[PDB]
């Protein structure tokens, strides 16, 4: 009888509910009530996660006063040209931000400050195209 | 130049750390539980619940000392692993929780597994400190904040 | 007076202020470095972060303030601490003041 | 009847699917310059037009419903025919199946982990439950499956002029930065650029499922050679000005960062509305992934012909008429691959096993145009674009292995020879208790699933 090649009148037969009846829905609702149970899953994963730390709390700052960190014109004072020579340096350190203290075009470089133009770099410190390198 | 050649400078240890502070995920999210100090030494933990591992930090700012942690902590085995010494001669040496012995300016990160955690006893409710609390999970390998 | 600029709940400000308070350690005791510690952490608000600044332009570099036994004892306690440490130039190998 | 401007119409709606939205990450952190990974979209896109050229003459001349299955049964015997019908069961079309539905969890959890990475449980979870889902669907019905395919791919069309329209206005405004000093870090090496060839090629798999079209092709000799190499060269014109309305934008250090492209770059560009990225891309892919799943039953059918693969593979359910052991066969291997790898690991695995195949395809090409065969071929093609596919392939295979040796290659090599030892000891000697153990396992299996011969 099963005659293993079987168009479909034949198999009606058997296929009917004998035994295999009963795995067909019950693996049928199983893989529904999964698919609902996968993307549930992941809308409680999405959910019960918390916000990740953003680059400010991640990793250290570091500090550069920019007058003193890299001359390169031989001028005898540190500017903006010579703190991006050395940014191979500043990542051995693993470092994540790097913090430029003031360098407006000021008058007076010191006593909290005393800015000329608050959109210029200072000429000891480079030109504004310095600073967009 | 000289600093990043030498085996046991300031440049050298700042590199370790700022990488151990890095990718830990117990250092940048773990709790802070400040256990008790008397004068010349700061002692503090840093803890994750799914993690079961604790960071030990003991740094003397004092003379030197001889101390006994088994007392102090009371969640520590007898025989735990330096992970970092300011000093640097402890590189991966392990040392006994009965006598640590620390140089007048010494610091370890003392690094162990345990399941008794600080912050949930009872007691350390008042001297533990998180920004957002967050679990771990092992199974998942994820953060959540459910917990 | 620091704290305010944490902000409120509902009003958005400052994402940390600068904790300079370890920078006026002049003498290398443990409950002068615990103090500050305490008191940075028992009043900041409640989900917050905090930062650890051990040196700055306008104040005598670390080595001159506490001696260069404590460099390193300096800068693995701002690694640490829970928040950002915030480093200044040439503190990470040991610069002294002129 | 269809014309050329429908000719090309289909074909280039095939090519352009959810690679171009995947890519560009990984071949640019291979070539780690704008300048170069510019020139591996034309340089992949040139060899992807010289083979599906090929094809078409493998199409015309041999002219049989099997796919590529006929071509190295005409060729090189029984054994390469036999040898590709076992990998395109077990490694290339479940495979392909894993990247596609992969890369869909990719775009529809990304904005919701704005600014950092999500968790691989959550990208594996979702891209498993769209899996069963895809494979679902496309066995209880057949109309459910042309029902969403016209709009999933406009859909995919309306964000690729959305990103070229916006990438061009942009670059009008003069934001040339990032292309301004290109090649200065340009690592060119038979690692890196073999590694690189193989992301880019994914981004045009589709162009060997092109011979179909010409049995409604009003003029097929005459135009299909014209609507392919007017159709493809005009996708990869569309590619690199769809990966140059990227670094338009962002920068070369801010691609890495992200898996899902477009969505920084929605961000970045249209944020009043940034949800219609991850949206639309979300649509193209999951319908990229209907089209793999149609034609799972075809190739077995044809192959169940011969005795190389089982014929109770191509039965079909009574109640629907949808290949149910086909499919669920075919996604049940899919979720055994995207446990492991990831979605790099994978097209590597991917475009290393389906590359071999076709070259053996089109070296057959030449062998039978050479000595073997001397039959007629409708439309031919110089002598000089097959040894070149040909040669490329064979460095698109073995460099790779030899340079970059990974993991993921020995377990693509196992396979095939696993598949080599199942045609002697199944299909070549025929052993007597070889055939006891077939016969109960069909019709047990059609007795559980309900399933019939086709015909
Ligand atoms: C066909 C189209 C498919 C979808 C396309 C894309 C659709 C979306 C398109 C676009 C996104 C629209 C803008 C979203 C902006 C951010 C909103 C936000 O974060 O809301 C959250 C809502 O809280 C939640 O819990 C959100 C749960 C999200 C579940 C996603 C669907 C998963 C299954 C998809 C279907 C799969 C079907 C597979 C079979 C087909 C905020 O909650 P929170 O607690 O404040 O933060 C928690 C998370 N962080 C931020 C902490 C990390
Ligand atoms: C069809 C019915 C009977 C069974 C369906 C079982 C499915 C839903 C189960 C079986 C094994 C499961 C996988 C087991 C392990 C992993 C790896 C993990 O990092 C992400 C989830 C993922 C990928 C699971 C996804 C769901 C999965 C594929
Ligand atoms: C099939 C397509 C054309 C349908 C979409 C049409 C509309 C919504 C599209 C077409 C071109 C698009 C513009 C292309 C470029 C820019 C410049 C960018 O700096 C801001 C958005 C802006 C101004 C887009 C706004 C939306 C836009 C007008």
């Amino acid at each position: 009888r099963p005659y293993a090649g079987m168009p479909k009148e034949v198999l009606f037969q058997f296929s009917g509910q004998a035994r295999y009846r009963i795995p067909r829905e019950v693996l049928f609702w199983l893989t529904v009530a999964s698919v609902l149970l996968l993307i549930a899953a992941t809308i409680a994963i999405i959910a019960i996660s918390p916000k990740c730390l953003d680059w400010w709390q991640a990793g250290p700052m570091y500090q550069i006063y920019p007058r003193s960190f890299r001359d390169s014109n031989k001028d005898g004072d540190g500017d903006l040209k010579g703190i991006q020579d050395k940014l191979d340096y500043i990542t051995t350190l693993n470092i994540k931000t790097v913090w430029i203290t003031s360098f407006y075009k000021s008058s007076l470089k010191d006593f909290r400050h005393a800015v000329e133009d608050f959109q210029e770099i200072d000429p000891i410190f480079g030109t504004m195209k310095d600073f967009e390198n | 130049d000289v600093q990043k050649t030498q085996p046991r400078s300031a440049l050298k240890l700042y590199q370790e750390l700022s990488l151990l502070h890095a990718n830990e995920l117990l250092l940048s999210r773990g709790w802070f539980c400040y256990l008790r100090n008397d004068n010349h030494s700061i002692m503090y933990t840093r803890e994750l619940d799914g993690i079961n591992k604790v960071f030990l930090m003991v740094l003397n700012f004092g003379e030197s000392s001889l101390l006994n942690l088994k007392e102090m902590i009371s969640n520590i085995p007898t025989r735990v692993r330096i992970r970092l010494s300011t000093s640097s001669a402890y590189s991966g040496r392990e040392v006994d929780t009965h006598a640590v012995t620390l140089a007048s300016g010494e610091g370890l990160i003392l690094e162990y597994n345990t399941g008794n955690l600080l912050h949930r006893q009872t007691a350390f409710k008042d001297r533990c400190f998180v920004s957002n609390r967050a679990c771990y999970s092992r199974v998942l390998n994820i953060l959540y904040s459910l917990c | 007076e620091t704290m305010v600029y944490y902000g409120l709940p509902f009003i958005q400000e400052a994402d940390f202020p600068f904790n300079s308070y370890l920078s006026k350690l002049d003498k290398p005791s443990g409950n002068s470095v615990s103090e500050v510690i305490t008191s940075w952490l028992e009043n900041m608000p409640e989900g917050k972060w905090p930062n650890w600044m051990t040196g700055g332009p306008d104040n005598v570099r670390l080595t001159s303030r506490l001696g260069e036994k404590y460099v390193n004892i300096m800068n693995m306690l701002v690694f640490t601490l829970p928040g950002t440490p915030i480093t200044y130039y040439g503190e990470e190998i040991g610069m002294r003041n002129i | 009847e269809l014309g050329l401007f429908s000719g090309t119409c289909i074909i280039v709606g095939t090519i352009i699917g959810s690679g171009i939205f995947i890519s560009p990450k990984s071949v640019l952190s291979n070539m780690e310059a704008v300048g170069p990974c510019l020139i591996i979209w034309a340089m992949c896109g040139v060899l992807a037009t010289l083979g599906a050229l090929c094809f078409a003459e493998l199409g015309t001349m041999i002219t049989k419903s099997g796919g590529e299955y006929p071509y190295l049964m005409e060729a090189f015997g029984p054994i390469p025919a036999y040898l590709f019908s076992w990998s395109s069961l077990f490694v290339i079309k479940p495979s392909s199946f894993a990247i596609i539905c992969l890369s869909f969890s990719e775009y529809v959890c990304a904005p919701f982990y704005s600014g950092c990475s999500p968790p691989q449980v959550v990208i594996k979870t979702l891209a498993a439950a769209a899996i069963l889902l895809i494979s679902t669907v496309n066995a209880l019905s057949v109309r459910l499956g042309s029902y969403v395919q016209n709009v999933f791919t406009a859909a995919k069309m309306v964000i690729v002029v959305i990103i070229i329209i916006s990438g061009l206005v942009l670059l009008a405004q003069g934001n040339t930065r990032n292309f301004e000093n290109s090649f200065e870090g340009a690592s060119l090496s038979v690692g890196s650029i073999s590694l690189a060839l193989y992301n880019g090629l994914w981004a045009y798999d589709g162009w060997n499922q092109l011979n179909y079209i010409t049995e409604e092709l009003r003029n097929p000799f005459r135009n299909l050679p014209l609507a392919i190499i007017i159709g493809i060269p005009l996708v990869t014109g569309c590619y690199i000005l769809m990966n140059v309305s990227y670094f338009t934008v962002m920068t070369a250090t801010e691609l890495l960062q992200s898996q899902a492209v477009a969505v920084t770059f929605g961000d970045r560009v249209l944020y009043p509305a940034s949800w219609i990225v991850p949206l639309f891309v979300a649509f193209s892919t999951i319908g990229a992934a209907n089209g793999s799943c149609f034609t799972a039953g075809r190739l077995v059918f044809v192959a169940g012909r011969e005795g190389h693969m089982l014929k109770v593979l191509s039965y079909i359910s009574v109640k629907r008429l949808t290949p149910a052991p086909a499919i669920m066969f075919h996604s049940m291997i899919a979720i055994i691959y995207i446990i492991p790898g990831d979605i790099n690991s994978l097209v590597n695995y991917f475009s290393f096993a389906a590359w071999l195949f076709y070259g053996l395809t089109i070296t057959g090409l030449i062998v039978m145009r050479f000595t073997r065969k001397e039959l007629k071929r409708p439309i031919k093609v110089p002598i000089f674009i097959p040894i070149l596919v040909t040669l490329l392939s064979v460095f698109l295979v073995l460099a790779p292995i030899i340079s970059a040796p990974a993991w993921e290659y020995l377990y693509c090599v196992l396979f095939m020879l696993s598949g080599l030892v199942f045609y002697f000891l199944f299909v070549h000697y025929k052993f007597g208790w070889a055939q006891k153990i077939s016969k109960p396992l069909t019709m047990h299996l059609q007795m559980l699933m309900e399933v019939v011969p086709p015909e």
